[PDB]
């Protein structure tokens, strides 16, 4: 639900914005983007 | 049908890096960008004939 | 999107140059080209963030037919590094073209 900076975690560890990220060793390695409101398959 | 062809004549490379001008134009020196749309040039005239 | 990271890559070039017999200039072999350290080494570099800038600088030193820069290029003998597309399918001005 927040922003996480490159090569960093979560700091605060459900309404809103969501932030996805792919993390390889606990670290933020690549950012996806916003998750957009009309997602209907992923394959 | 010989519009469709026509249409679709305009994807060939004609031996170039790209069939879009404006990406040439946007990825090399005039003096290559010049040389490559040359080419597209010639092809799309012998297609228009 | 993606995350914001901007490497700057510096390619610093030093020419040699020269007066022939003839009166022309003439730009020696040995000219030196100086990329970015990168792994404890300062001739291959590879770009590691999302966004990258290319930048070039230029140093011109003149000798007398003996391979011994040791005096600054003058009128005649000045000289601009520059980067031509050469064989790939782009030019090394338009790397800064998104
Ligand atoms: C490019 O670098 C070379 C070395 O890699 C320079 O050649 C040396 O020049 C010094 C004086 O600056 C001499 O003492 C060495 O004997 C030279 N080494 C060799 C192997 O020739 C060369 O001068 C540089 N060129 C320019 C234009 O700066
Ligand atoms: C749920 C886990 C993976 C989430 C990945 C989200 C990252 C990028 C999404 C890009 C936009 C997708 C748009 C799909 C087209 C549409 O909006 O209809
Ligand atoms: C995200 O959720 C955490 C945990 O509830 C909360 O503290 C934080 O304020 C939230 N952030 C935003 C931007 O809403
Ligand atoms: C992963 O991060 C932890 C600390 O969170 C560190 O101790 C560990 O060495 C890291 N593992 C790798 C494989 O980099
Ligand atoms: C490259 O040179 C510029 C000035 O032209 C300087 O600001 C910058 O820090 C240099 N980059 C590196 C990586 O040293
Ligand atoms: C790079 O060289 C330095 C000395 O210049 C050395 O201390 C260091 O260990 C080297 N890095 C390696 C081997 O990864």
């Amino acid at each position: 639900n927040d922003t996480v900076r490159e090569s960093s975690f979560y700091s605060y560890g459900t309404d809103g914005p969501k932030y996805c990220y792919v993390l390889y060793n606990g670290t933020a390695l690549k950012y996806l983007g916003t998750l957009p409101p009309s997602v209907k398959e992923i394959a | 049908q010989a519009l469709s062809h026509l249409t679709v004549q305009l994807q060939n490379n004609f031996q170039a890096i790209s069939s879009s001008i404006s990406d040439i134009y946007n990825r090399l020196d005039p003096p290559s960008a010049d040389a490559q749309v040359d080419r597209l040039i010639t092809g799309r005239l012998t297609a228009l004939n | 999107p993606s995350f914001y990271s901007h490497t700057s890559v510096n390619i610093t070039i030093d020419l040699g140059m020269k007066l022939s017999g003839y009166g022309q200039p003439i730009a020696s072999a040995l000219s030196n080209i100086t990329l970015p350290m990168q792994d404890n080494n300062t001739d291959v570099y590879c770009i590691r963030s999302n966004q990258f800038s290319v930048y070039v600088h230029s140093t011109c030193k003149s000798s007398l037919w003996d391979n011994v820069f040791n005096s600054d290029c003058t009128d005649v003998l000045h000289a601009t590094a520059v980067i031509k597309t050469g064989t790939c399918p782009f030019s090394f001005d338009k790397l800064n073209n998104y």
